[PDB]
């Protein structure tokens, strides 16, 4: 219930700190970051021996309402 | 891989210079139920790595069959050889 009991992160507890200072009055912020996770197979037997990773494909989006100015 | 190359390499840069004891390579495959005497082809191994593959290693080979890997070697063959072979 209150900010210094609960377990789980909320929109009203994070801040967005970019170059040192607080964003403003944004809305949502979301990352993905994908592996390129793919499985090697072999002739032979229909499944995979293991996984192997290719390119770190990382991103984040910033949606925000416009400010005045700055 | 790096194994494989220094393998491939003892075979091939010391085998036509220098000498190797073996005369040929057993080449064995489970999975196919087949077995063959191989030596190594004019193409010859070929290692490549690629963008799209950053931590990985891939190779390409190609051999010609000498023979079956059942029958005996043509220098250890023995004839019939009845009776006395040398003319005294």
């Amino acid at each position: 219930a209150s900010e210094a009991k609960q377990t789980v992160h909320t929109g009203n507890t994070v801040l967005l700190m970019i170059k040192g200072k607080p964003v403003g009055r944004a809305q949502s912020a979301s990352g993905q970051r994908e592996y390129g996770t793919t499985g090697v197979y072999e002739i032979g037997s229909i499944m995979p021996q293991e996984h192997v990773y290719l390119r770190y494909e990382g991103t984040i989006t910033v949606e925000r309402l416009r400010m005045k100015k700055e | 891989m790096e194994e494989l190359q220094s393998r491939v390499s003892e075979y091939a840069m010391q085998g036509g210079s220098g000498n190797v004891s073996g005369s040929y390579l057993q080449f064995f495959n489970f999975t196919d139920d087949s077995y063959y005497k191989v030596h190594l082809a004019p193409q010859g191994l070929k290692i490549t790595r690629s963008k799209d593959e950053p931590l990985l290693f891939r190779y390409e080979i190609t051999l010609v069959v000498i023979g079956s890997l059942t029958e005996a070697d043509r220098s250890a063959v023995t004839t019939e050889e009845f009776g006395n072979v040398k003319p005294n």
